[PDB]
């Protein structure tokens, strides 16, 4: 199978920005390469086809360049219906490959997580698993790392993350880490903390209990 | 809008015919006829079509394929051809509606000691469909033992390189190869002839 | 105007069988190219199948090749893909894709319209509805500020499940996460809310939590403890 990349992974931009985003296939598809652009909930839209043309509807501001391995998309000026996911697509040959998508996002200011942490009910520790959630509010930009430590030993492998899509009216994210033990496990430790590092936090941000309410 | 053939017939580089090249052409008027009063073409064989009657009549697409193959081999570049081009390379329909068009090309494509670059797929585990195109180069397991991606004992590279030497016979040597096809689809038919 | 509807999708147990159908108007079907991609959720676009106008060439994606037929009927204006031998990983949405060309051929072209897609689960996993739990509010929180609370809605199949919160009355600063499918097969979600701490004595919060594949319907009160 011929191969798509494309980068960045993510891009931060305002409205009137210049965006340009690139696509790489593993070998020369000639310009037989084509961009769809995505909106959660929604199908695909054809952009771009064969690596230059516009599809009708499509206006100006937007680009497409590139003939062999590499390719780029350009908007000039964006717009806020702009954002969203960009797929590249090759159609020299079966079968047909995607990359793996852009996805462009709106930058507005800095904003630190709201770290919140919550221990597992006494309902659930009855039925014998321990579920302990870890809140992130209302920051940007999405990038976030959430580090679970129990008696201080950093965990791995038992807990999940769970991100919404960035709000319509702050344009922030929030995030969920869920640590899942069993009651076993969960009753041998004491200390329970989620650390946060994030671009609005100077230094990595703690929240924890004890077991117990202590 | 006259349609863009020089780029096809005049395109400084041909593909290989096992990755033959397609260019769909559209919304422009073509003068077939100055093609097939050329003195360049040592072939000119159209199916379903007259070469006189191209011009007076309109499609919806005409589709440009255009490869390197030798001598030899033209003949097989024909509807109802066997032979390891039309089996494994490219394939054209029994109701092909076009045109074939060949010439010598070994000033261009030959090269003292050999060309390596021109390729033509040698095995395949079954036929082309008309149209198909086949570009992977997976190693063909010709037996029961796995290649695991290497060329070996009943382990083949599926294509092999002609090696075009100057000196060559005729049959031996490179030609280059257009073939023109039209298709009448209810689609409005935007190229027309004068 | 053209338009691509796709329908057939639902929950099939591994090696189960369905059969998606795509029905099309607005252009000459039997002119263009019939696609197949599908999204697994929160992934990219996966290419599945494609078949030419006149149904004579078909492809198949290596990982569906042999339990994936796809076939066309002029008459009816409609696409189908027939998926035998279904696996975990084929759950995704489906789309159908029109070919932007009409041409008998099939390759170096766009997919210029695409439906909004259909559903396929595959999972082993049975209905089973979703236990909840509090996530109450800090009582250690002296600052003026807000206090997030929310609700634990975990181990439930299929999805969907909505929440709500004091019965579609609080609905500013409520944040409902997109369901995770765990190792067990079984999804889980929680969904949190940010109020004024000045009213964690006065204001009742309570999330609606229902899940209709297991006829699950429960309330869960979220105050402070202790
Ligand atoms: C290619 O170039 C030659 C000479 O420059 C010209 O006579 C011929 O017509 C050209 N072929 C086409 C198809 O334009």
């Amino acid at each position: 199978d011929i191969q798509m990349t494309q980068s960045p992974s993510s891009l931060s931009a305002s409205v009137g920005d210049r965006v340009t985003i690139t696509c790489r296939a593993s070998q020369s598809i000639s310009n037989y390469l084509n961009w769809y652009q995505q909106k959660p909930g929604k199908a695909p839209k054809l952009l771009i086809y064969v690596a230059s043309s516009l599809q009708s509807g499509v206006p100006s501001r937007f680009s497409g360049s590139g003939s062999g391995t590499d390719f780029t998309l350009t908007i000039s000026s964006l717009q806020p219906e702009d954002f969203a996911t960009y797929y590249c697509q090759q159609s020299y040959s079966t079968p047909f490959t995607f990359g793996p998508g852009t996805k462009v996002d709106i930058k507005r200011t800095v904003a630190a997580p709201s770290v919140f942490i919550f221990p597992p009910s006494d309902e659930q520790l009855k039925s014998g698993t321990a579920s302990v959630v870890c809140l992130l509010n209302n920051f940007y930009p999405r990038e976030a790392k959430v580090q679970w430590k129990v008696d201080n030993a950093l965990q791995s492998g038992n807990s999940q993350e769970s991100v919404t899509e960035q709000d319509s009216k702050d344009s922030t994210y929030s995030l969920s880490s869920t640590l899942t033990l069993s009651k076993a496990d969960y009753e041998k430790h004491k200390v329970y903390a989620c650390e946060v590092t994030h671009q609005g936090l100077s230094s990595p941000v703690t929240k924890s209990f004890n077991r117990g309410e202590c | 809008n006259l349609c863009p053939f020089g780029e096809v017939f005049n395109a400084t580089r041909f593909a290989s015919v096992y990755a033959w090249n397609r260019k769909r052409i559209s919304n422009c008027v073509a003068d077939y006829s100055v093609l097939y009063n050329s003195a360049s073409f040592s072939t000119f064989k159209c199916y379903g079509v007259s070469p006189t009657k191209l011009n007076d009549l309109c499609f919806t697409n005409v589709y440009a394929d255009s490869f390197v193959i030798r001598g030899d081999e033209v003949r097989q570049i024909a509807p109802g051809q066997t032979g390891k081009i039309a089996d494994y390379n490219y394939k054209l329909p029994d109701d092909f509606t076009g045109c074939v068009i060949a010439w010598n090309s070994n000033n261009l494509d030959s090269k003292v000691g050999g060309n390596y670059n021109y390729l033509y797929r040698l095995f395949r585990k079954s036929n082309l469909k008309p149209f198909e195109r086949d570009i992977s180069t997976e190693i063909y397991q010709a037996g029961s033992t796995p290649c695991n991606g290497v060329e070996g004992f009943n382990c083949y590279f599926p294509l092999q390189s002609y090696g075009f030497q100057p000196t060559n016979g005729v049959g031996y040597q490179p030609y280059r190869v257009v073939v023109l096809s039209f298709e009448l689809l209810h689609a409005p038919a935007t190229v027309c002839g004068p | 105007e053209v338009q691509l509807v796709e329908s057939g999708g639902g929950v099939v147990q591994p090696g189960g069988s369905l059969r998606l159908s795509c029905a099309v108007s607005g252009f000459t079907f039997d002119d263009y190219a019939m696609h197949w991609v599908r999204q697994a959720p929160g992934k990219g676009l996966d290419w599945v199948s494609l078949i030419s106008g006149d149904g004579s060439y078909t492809y198949y994606a290596d990982s569906v090749k042999g339990r994936f037929t796809i076939s066309r009927d002029s008459s009816k204006n409609s696409l189908y893909l027939q998926m035998n031998s279904l696996r975990t990983e084929d759950t995704a949405l489906y789309y159908c894709a029109k070919a932007q060309t009409p041409t008998l051929w099939w390759l170096q072209d766009a997919f210029d319209i695409w439906g909004q897609g259909t559903m396929v689960t595959v999972s082993s996993a049975s209905t089973k509805g979703p236990s909840v739990f509090p996530l109450a509010p800090s009582s250690k929180s002296t600052s003026g500020g807000t206090a997030a609370l929310g609700c634990l809605v975990k181990d439930y199949f299929p999805e969907p499940v909505t929440v709500s919160w004091n019965s579609g009355a609080l609905t500013s600063g409520v944040h409902t996460f997109p369901a995770v499918l765990q190792s067990s097969g079984l999804y889980s979600l929680s969904s949190v809310v940010t109020v004024p701490s000045s009213s964690l004595g006065t204001q009742t919060y309570i999330c609606n939590v229902n899940h209709k594949p297991s006829n699950t319907k429960v309330d869960k009160r979220v105050e402070p403890k202790s």
